[PDB]
RNA sequence: CCGCCCCCCAAACUCCGAAGGGCCGCGCCGCCCCGCCCUGGCCUGGGCGGGGCGGGCGAAUGCGGGCGGCGC
RNA sequence: CCUGCUACACCGGACCGCAGGCGUCCCACGGCGGGCUCAGCGAGGACCCUCCCGCGGAGCAGAAGGGCACAAGCCCG
RNA sequence: AGUUCGGCCAUCCUACGGCGGAAACUCCUUAACUCGUUCCGAAUUAAGAAGAGAAGCGCCGUCAGGCCCCGCCAGUACUGCGAUCGGAGACGUCGUGGGAACACGGGGUGCCGAACC
């Protein structure tokens, strides 16, 4: 969330010494372990055909049997 | 409303497990239905059970006609015309088993006392085309028995009250 | 709750198998084992003699197996016989005969239909009388024009003793067809000679006969529901044998086909 | 390798073809062979007498025996220095009908067709590989100009 | 237990599948007849040969080729 | 001597390389013909029986790989 | 339109619904004879012709599963030949040739041949 956006970068700092050779740091333009970015994310929730799941979010299905 | 679509008794099946215990029921299945039974042999060995595998462990045998409705006739009345409403199988056919066999008709005890699984599976015309060697399909979902169709049959044949 | 046998993985898996086999009207080992031919022989012609029963037919078929396709050359129903003098009964013991003398006066006129001197008609002309005996065209051996040669293709029906595919195959052989055979599984075999008196009495349909009359003399009402078209065409059940006499005799004179013309709507 | 019984290292080319499983189809008996003909030899896996050892898979061949049961296929094998003509029995399941030859007879009566239906020049016949491609005219009144783009990443 | 998602894998996993290799072919053909003998119901085939008329040189580049004996 | 892998998609290709096997067993556990369908899941039935679906998930002496369904498996002559 | 015999072996399979029958195939009726069931005419064998479109079969349907075609994925992954190119290396780059798969989206859902009604 927007709590720890300041020292997610420190924890990895941490976590890069650890690891033999070159690491990079990166800011993901996703939402979340999804796999939209957030702007389109943004205006798929906004239309509805956002498929929500446990901790990830699909799309509208549209194939296989109407509604039964 | 339509022909071809009469229930019928498919066949009726009697059963009974268990030195000459089997000769004797034997006997018994073959006074009882006028046909040679049939034994059959024990696949595994349950020494808890008390089996080996050579063992004739069962004795059985398939009635049909006429002769197996009054056998199955006889066979409710020994149950005071009374069955549950769970056993009608998913697919159509249902049974029930008897304790004491004499309870179908005074014989001296001679050959000793058996208690028998009756089975009865019913059917409809045109089930050949599943069990034919030429030519062989399986039977359509619609033509098929439910369960319902199984229950409301046997009380409007033999007018048998369900414990529930 | 309870797992689904039909996935999509085992749809993914699962091999048809041939049309044919899937409707069960063929069986391939059979099929192999009748059509096969020496390599050195370089597309000769081999013929089965099919034998196939519906319910109120009887047809024979000589076959030869081409690469795409295979060429019937000749034909037989059962249903023609009503014209050469059998009303009734048809798909039993002497129908079944009658049709394979049919099918083999028919196709030996067609191949001698011009020949002069040495045709397969008039050389090798079948067996007269019906006496229902052991006999065999390949014996004859005439050295410079064989008789017709075929091996009998049963498909699914069971090879039983006292069977109407042998009765055809029977008929075809005094038609004067060289199709190898035994006399097992024919009726009056005891393993230590076989009669003729016992086949002949099946060609000619005594059985039937002799059910009648018992069946008539005990009850009557079930006489008339048994053999009602029997009773329609007033044919008795003691003329069966003269009748099967001048069919065979109508079929040996005029084996030739003739085309009913029909029209089939949709 | 410390191991070469006859059927070593055929775990792949020797098994049989996803959903082509089962008996083989009947042109297999009913194909009508001749000699000097031109043959491909294929192991099928279900069929075992007769079949051919695995250096056979994938060659191609020229009858020269008619047998009742087995054909008689010949087959150049380099060996060492050398080619060798190697002899083989081989029943019908593994043997299919070449078509190596087949543009050769389709060139040689396509020629004696045109020249049979000569149009009074004869045309020239020989195959030419792919020439230089001759001088023509496009227009240009649709361009689409592009340029490379900038690093994404 | 069952169904939808999901992070990450295999020298002795593979429904798919390259680059890369491998084997064979690239000149004589068509149409008609006649002779000889295992194969076929036959006036069938298959093989080996003779004749008679139509034709014909059918990718590129380079270039003469094949066989044996004796021996280090 | 044998199977799979090492091995780099024709063939071939090393190591006191990797995971293993062989010196036997069967007049039936063999030949042929006919008939049959296996492992199971689900649902039923007095304290083995029945139906239904069933691409092999079984079996085919013993390693491994391959093969097989009106069969190459099981039963009978 | 149908039946028997086939070719190629799912664009043909599986599942659930519906619509048909003049002729044809099928369900179907019987157990004297024929023959047969680890027991059973269920199967099969023999002998019929009263009754059916309920099944099998033909045909239609389903934002159906499967199967098949096309485009995209993508000149990407990988790779043959050449390099006194970079880098400590692990790896990458350039020149000249070849070039996928998964996923994703639109389409479709047996035809050919011999004989008879
Ligand atoms: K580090
Ligand atoms: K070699
Ligand atoms: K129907
Ligand atoms: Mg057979």
């Amino acid at each position: 969330r927007a709590s720890a956006k300041d020292y997610v970068k420190d924890a990895l700092r941490r976590a890069k010494f650890k690891i033999p050779g070159r690491q990079a740091i990166v800011e993901s333009r996703n939402w979340g372990f999804t796999e939209f970015t957030k702007e389109e994310y943004e205006d798929l929730r906004e239309r509805g055909e956002l498929q929500y799941d446990g901790n990830n979010a699909h799309r509208i299905s549209r194939k296989g049997p109407l509604n039964l | 409303e339509n022909p071809m679509r009469r229930i019928r008794i498919e066949k009726l099946v009697l059963n009974i497990c268990i030195g000459d215990a089997l000769t004797k029921a034997a006997k018994v299945l073959q006074q009882l239905t006028d046909q040679e039974p049939t034994f059959s042999k024990s696949r595994l060995t349950i020494r808890g059970f008390g089996i080996r595998r050579g063992q004739k462990i069962s004795t059985h045998v398939t009635v049909r006609g006429e002769k197996a409705r009054e056998i199955i006739e006889r066979g409710l009345r020994v149950k005071n015309f009374e069955l549950p409403y769970s056993c009608f199988s998913t697919t159509g056919n249902f049974g029930f088993g008897i304790t004491e066999h004499i309870d179908l008709g005074i014989k001296y005890d001679s050959m000793g006392i058996y208690g028998m699984d009756f089975y009865v599976v019913l059917s409809r015309p045109g089930f050949r085309v599943n069990k034919r060697r030429a030519q062989q399909q399986h039977v359509g979902a619609s033509h098929k028995i439910t369960p319902d169709e199984a229950r409301a049959w046997v009380e409007r044949e033999f007018e048998v009250v369900y414990t529930k | 709750w309870v797992k689904v046998q039909k996935t999509r993985s085992y749809f993914k898996r699962f091999q048809v198998q041939f049309r044919r086999r899937r409707e069960g009207k063929t069986d391939y080992q059979a099929r192999k084992a009748l059509i096969i031919q020496d390599k050195n022989k370089y597309a000769t012609p081999r013929y089965r003699f099919v034998v196939r029963r519906t319910n109120k037919d009887i047809i024979c078929q000589v076959t030869a197996a081409e690469l795409t396709k295979d060429r019937v050359v000749c034909a037989a129903y059962s249903h023609e016989l009503p014209r050469y003098g059998i009303p009734v009964g048809l798909t039993n013991y002497a129908a079944a005969y009658a049709t394979g003398l049919l099918c083999g006066r028919r196709l030996l006129e067609k191949l001698s239909v011009g020949i002069k001197e040495n045709a397969l008609a008039q050389l090798y002309p079948g067996l007269d009388k019906a006496t229902g005996e052991e006999y065999h065209p390949d014996e004859n051996e005439n050295e410079e024009v064989h008789a017709f040669k075929a091996f009998l293709d049963i498909g699914l029906a069971r090879a039983s003793t006292g069977a109407r595919v042998f009765a055809a195959m029977k008929g075809a052989v005094d038609a004067g067809l060289n199709i190898p055979h035994s006399m097992k599984r024919f009726p009056g075999y005891s393993k230590d000679g076989f009669d003729s008196s016992a086949l002949r009495d099946r060609i000619m349909g005594k059985h039937v006969g002799d059910y009648m009359a018992e069946l008539k003399a005990e009850d009557e009402e079930t006489y008339r529901k048994r053999f009602s078209k029997y009773i329609a065409a007033k044919v008795e059940p003691l003329r069966l044998e003269a009748m099967y006499t001048k069919a065979h005799a109508a079929i040996r004179a005029n084996p030739q086909a003739v085309k009913a013309k029909f029209e089939i709507k949709k | 390798t410390h191991s070469q019984g006859y059927r070593c290292k055929t775990r792949y080319c020797f098994a049989r073809k996803f959903r082509r499983h089962g008996m083989a189809n009947l042109t297999t008996y009913n194909r009508v062979y001749k000699l000097g003909q031109y043959v491909n030899i294929k192991v099928n896996g279900a069929y075992h007498k007769g079949m051919p050892h695995r250096y056979y898979n994938g060659r191609t061949g020229t009858i020269f025996n008619i047998g009742p049961r087995a054909l008689g296929v010949q087959i150049q094998k380099r060996v060492r220095g050398r080619i060798m003509l190697k002899r083989i029995n081989v029943r019908l399941e593994h043997v299919h009908p070449s078509d190596c030859r087949k543009n050769h007879l389709e060139r040689v009566a396509a020629n004696d067709a045109a020249r049979r239906l000569a149009g009074q020049p004869v045309p020239c016949l020989k195959r030419q590989n792919a020439l230089p491609r001759a001088a023509h005219v496009v227009s240009i009144a649709s361009a689409i100009d592009i340029t490379p783009l900038k690093y994404d990443g």
